[PDB]
């Protein structure tokens, strides 16, 4: 017979001892981190810690206080060595081999197949030593790089090992795309040049697989014959090599950006063993403030429900960076721009972990609130497309008195004929019948402020909520009593917005 | 003029010495004008001593760990008659190499701009260019970075000096 | 326009059937002529983002070729080139070359010619 | 005819005045008559184009906010490289050097640059980039210090550059924000020479300007408005901060 | 109805386990209106794939 693990209940039960008012999503990162093994749980919460710092200890590069990195490694590995019976000694020194050579997300399959050791020994010797390793699924990984660094030079592997490696890998390679992905690199060690040649220039088969992944497997072929080819003085063919290589390169650049940009589709149109080996890979590149990537990773993953609780753990390293970035100095802070589509991307991913009021909180503390009008047409643009129109309803309803997010929804809203939940217009229009609004262009051109007024009362007119004296009274604050200048230039911006709103204050 | 300013930057500055330079251009940085790189060396060449050149030369090449654009000042501004002298070629030829080996992934032929002369180097230093091109190529089949597309682009204009002419027509065609 | 009347379409009851034919007019003004890779490559995401709520295996579909035709021509000319003028003229006063060589350097001199931008660009002197 | 949607650009539409250099009034009014008609600068604008100054002033003035250099270095081949001075004052633009230098990244041409950014006690250098070529900054920087010292910033545009100029400077143009220093009419009129020396027109910025359409075959000699166009870019976008509170 | 024609596709070519003789009529009924979506097309490629598979030992070419 055999003996299972905690499931979530068991979890849940296990953390409200310690922390008796911990929500839901606390849970899902607990369980999740800590790979469901009591012993990981209990040694963490041991520390009496605060809640967050010791979620925080547990995710993604935690805080390095090795100020000489891999001493305190060296000593665990050593221990674990003398404890183990005679048999073992050599499967743990074959772990060490082969976890310094992989790429990063190996499937414990091809570890056993390649290593000869069981799974269940390879899992327990990842569960004995702790971080930095961790186990996920059937995938082992690292979570620090220094210490991956590290580990990669101390445990590099030798020839014989090498070998072994290459002789087993080989006939996998019909139906993996991981197979058939790493073979390269282990063959530019292994000096099997002339053959790593003649396998990037002929035409050698592939298994069966979509475009994303094939592109990845000819790219490597390329580029790591030409290093062969240079070394074993095949100059003529390393000419035509480079030729061949460079718009690949060229086109693999251009593709992640394209992935990076849209990441609703690219999260539907790739599976989630795609979508947890992009970060794994660390794919996607800054946008000009230093922590970028990781809003995008906290995105791609939210829209999967089984990686909540890691779509959390890189949401909460996103906002350490943009916290640093609030403390320069203004010059310097005047050179890192942060963008609009950056608050849009954040505020998403804020919305599928948490909830529409926290995400709604987070955009009020940016400052003119312009950038919440900026923000709040991309988030409206995104969700109609999806015909996601509850959620939409509560992110309007939550947004308060912050009026600009609303009259951003309405005027997405009213181009795709979809109505809005009643209540925040209400609300709204209650407010707008009073004070000052003014959607300001840094540009003494396109100021919106005319279009959001005439979608505001489309709107209002077409729920019944309001009268037309209230309606005459409105535009009339807003339309100039002369003409401006718009009318008379095709390509300005403003001409349409002028015509429509003439044309329904003389109706 | 401007004589005295000089005269206070080498004010007892060792420049056969390694500190000394190092001493002297922080007496230069300490009054903030007219920086121009170009004119310390060669007053720093009009003041050395008969006999210790190739301290000199030697010690200028490591202080500054000197990045791509500005190793060519160096090359630039060594006096005619130090090429008399045969270890001060063979110093130099060390020192090109260095560079060579540091910069692999950056070092190209071009037409719009020459970053780095090599012409000058190799009349002074004494290896021929088809060397130079060697010594670039076998330190690119080493490295464990991969390469980016510009560099991926620019390898065709190293390996042209290997081929005969009728291997350079096929691979013109195959472009 | 197009992808708008796509998108609004597929909401009303039984005017389905428009959707793929906006779509596939919009597809016509500009599929056959030359552009580079990356503004090619946007036509097709907007082309299957407005299908989504609709037909799934079809909007995929497109966005497969959004992610294949990223291969071909765009920044990195101007780059290539320079290596051909490299080669060519080192193998230029050695030997005889065959005419056709010849006559389809400068073919591809005119087509290179079509994808600048700003005239200052071109290395008119050194072809 | 086709004479109000040929050509886009009219200099009836831009304030002409000899501006001082520490102060300038804080408004203007425009409106184009007799009295405030020019008649001696030299004018290669199309007929009916006539060079007008201001009609009514504030009186009260103050200092400039800010001051821009902008560079458009040249390609492959001769050609000239483009430069343009502008400064602004809450919605106005104000423009008081154009021209070029003919040559490479030769010694001689980078001296005249940094000098010519000592001249107007500029505050920072702007300049396009292309291709991934990375080389220009690198070159200039230590060069321009040793005259004057500010930061340099690079762009990058897209898109069709015809287009980009019309849409750039018609929307400014348009509500007639654009104030231009008297004697660079006559400036660049005179500088237009050819290789030989020869006067040319076709090198003349306000040619290139009263001639540009939306056209790809539009014109084919930029060098001067282009950067005009980049600094009036970059003088609308590059006043934003943000900040974030809790 | 609209946007539902591949499940339909793939329903039918699962459902009855087609024999030898039978397959050939649903190729011959489908509607050339039918072939516009590339959805339609990727479908019907993977269906001949598991017919030619399953008979590889009865498929020959005939005059008669």
């Amino acid at each position: 017979l055999s003996l299972q693990t905690f499931n979530r209940d068991e979890t849940a039960a296990h953390l409200h001892q310690k922390f008796p008012d911990a929500s839901e999503s606390d849970v899902d990162e607990f369980h999740r981190l800590s790979s469901c093994n009591p012993r990981v749980q209990a040694l963490s919460l041991s520390q009496n810690l605060p809640l967050n710092d010791t979620l925080r200890l547990l995710g993604p590069n935690p805080k390095t206080v090795e100020d000489t990195i891999g001493e305190v490694l060296e000593k665990s590995i050593a221990r674990l060595r003398d404890t183990a019976g005679i048999s073992e000694r050599a499967q743990i020194d074959t772990i060490c081999s082969a976890l310094a050579i992989l790429r990063p997300l190996i499937p414990l399959s091809v570890l056993s197949a390649i290593s000869g050791v069981a799974g269940s020994a390879i899992k327990s010797f990842a569960l004995d030593l702790g971080r930095p390793l961790i186990v996920s699924g059937e995938t082992i990984q690292f979570f620090d790089e220094p210490a991956e660094t590290w580990f990669q030079r101390r445990f590099r592997p030798s020839a014989a090992d090498l070998h072994q490696f290459i002789t087993k890998l080989r006939p996998l390679t019909k139906d993996s795309s991981y197979a058939a992905s790493v073979l390269p690199a282990l063959m530019l060690e292994g000096n099997q040049l002339s053959e790593l040649i003649e396998l990037a220039i002929s035409s050698q088969a592939l298994p069966e697989t979509s475009a994303v992944e094939r592109r990845d497997i000819e790219l490597q072929r390329l580029q790591f014959a030409l290093k062969a080819a240079l070394r074993t003085g095949r100059y003529q063919d390393a000419a035509k090599l480079a030729l061949k290589a460079g718009g690949e390169c060229a086109g693999d650049n251009r593709q992640r950006v394209l992935l990076r940009d849209n990441i609703d589709l690219a999260a539907k149109f790739v599976g989630s063993n795609g979508v947890q080996e992009l970060v794994s890979r660390n794919a996607f590149p800054d946008t000009g403030w230093p922590g970028s990537r990781n809003a995008y990773y906290a995105a791609i993953l939210s829209e999967y429900p089984e990686l909540s609780g890691e779509a959390r753990s890189r949401l909460r390293l996103t906002m350490e960076w943009l916290t640093n970035w609030s403390q320069l100095p203004d010059d310097e802070r005047s050179r890192q721009n942060v963008t609009d589509q950056d608050r849009a991307v954040m505020l998403i991913a804020c919305l599928n972990i948490h909830g529409a009021e926290a995400a709604a909180r987070e955009l009020r503390r940016w400052r003119p609130r312009k950038l919440s009008f900026d923000a709040g047409k991309i988030v409206a643009m995104q969700l109609l497309a999806h015909a996601r129109y509850d959620e939409l309803d509560q992110l309007a309803i939550a947004a308060g008195n912050d009026i600009s997010l609303v009259m951003g929804i309405v005027l997405e809203a009213r181009k795709l004929h979809r109505p809005v939940a009643e209540q925040a217009i209400r609300r709204t229009w209650r407010l707008l019948k009073s004070q000052r609004v003014s959607i300001k262009d840094r540009n003494h051109a396109n100021n919106q402020t005319i279009a959001a007024i005439t979608g505001m009362v489309e709107m209002a007119l077409i729920q019944s909520v309001c009268t037309e004296s209230e309606s005459i009274q409105l535009l009339d604050r807003y339309l100039p009593k002369v003409p401006p200048y718009a009318l008379t230039s095709e390509y300005s911006k403003e001409r349409v917005a002028y015509v429509r709103a003439y044309a329904l204050q003389a109706n | 003029g401007h004589d005295q300013e000089w005269e206070s930057i080498f004010k007892d500055c060792d420049l056969s010495s390694i500190d000394g330079i190092s001493a002297a251009y922080e007496k230069f940085r300490n009054v903030p004008e007219f920086y121009s790189k170009e004119t310390f060396i060669k007053k720093a060449i009009s003041r050395v001593k008969t006999g210790k050149e190739c301290s000199f030369i030697t010690a200028i090449g490591a202080i500054f760990h000197w990045g791509l654009y500005d190793f060519k000042y160096i090359l630039e501004s060594i006096p005619d008659e130090w090429t008399s002298r045969l270890s001060i070629k063979t110093t130099l030829a060390g020192l090109i190499k260095e560079y060579c080996q540091r910069f692999c992934m950056r070092i190209r032929k071009s037409r719009v701009y020459e970053i780095f002369p090599f012409s000058l180097a190799s009349r002074l230093s004494g290896i021929s260019e088809k060397e130079i091109f060697g010594i670039t190529l076998e330190a690119i089949a080493e490295s464990p970075e991969p390469a980016n597309s510009d560099r991926l682009f620019s390898l065709p204009g190293l390996l042209v000096s290997k081929l005969e002419s009728n291997e350079a027509l096929d691979v013109l065609s195959y472009a | 326009t197009l992808h708008r009347f796509s998108s609004v379409c597929a909401e009303i009851s039984g005017l389905g059937e428009l959707s793929y034919h906006f779509a596939e007019l919009a597809l016509s003004l500009w599929r056959d002529e030359h552009s580079d890779a990356q503004i090619k490559a946007d036509g097709y995401i907007d082309l299957s983002r407005s299908l989504i709520s609709l037909d799934e295996p079809e909007a995929k579909e497109y966005f497969n070729q959004a992610i294949e035709v990223t291969n071909k021509l765009g920044d990195e000319n101007l780059s290539r080139w320079e290596a051909i003028l490299d080669l060519a003229e080192y193998v230029a006063g050695k030997t005889q070359v065959p005419p056709e060589i010849s006559y389809k350097l400068a073919r591809c001199a005119e087509l290179t010619r079509e994808y600048v931008d700003r005239d200052k660009h071109f290395a008119w002197s050194d072809t | 005819l086709s004479d109000a949607e040929k050509y886009p650009l009219r200099l009836r539409d831009a304030i002409v005045c000899a501006v001082d250099p520490e102060r300038a009034p804080l408004s203007y009014q425009w409106l184009p008559n007799r009295q405030n008609r020019n008649e001696e600068l030299p004018n290669v604008g199309l007929k009916g184009d006539d060079i007008h100054a201001f009609h009514t002033c504030s009186s009260r003035t103050a200092e400039y906010q800010s001051k821009i250099l902008v560079i458009d270095p040249s390609g492959r081949g001769k050609d000239e490289t483009g430069y343009a001075v502008l400064y602004s004052l809450n919605g106005y633009i104000y423009l008081m050097e154009v021209g070029g230098f003919r040559g490479g990244y030769d010694d001689a041409t980078l001296e005249k640059l940094a000098k010519k950014a000592k001249q107007w006690k500029v505050q920072t250098v702007v300049h396009e980039s292309n291709f991934g070529d990375g080389m220009f900054g690198k070159i200039f920087s230590p060069i321009l210090l040793k005259h004057h010292k500010c930061a340099l910033e690079e762009i990058r545009a897209k898109g069709m550059k015809e287009m980009r100029i019309c849409d750039t400077i018609e929307p400014l143009m348009g509500a007639h924000k654009l104030v231009i220093r008297d004697e660079v009419i006559r400036e660049d009129y005179q500088t237009a020479r050819d290789l030989d020396g020869k006067h040319d027109v076709r090198y003349s910025a306000f040619y290139q300007m009263t001639r540009m359409t939306r056209e790809r075959g539009a014109v084919a000699h930029d060098d001067r408005i282009d950067a005009i166009a980049l600094g009036i870019e970059y003088l609308r976008e590059g006043m934003l901060v943000d900040s974030r509170v809790g």
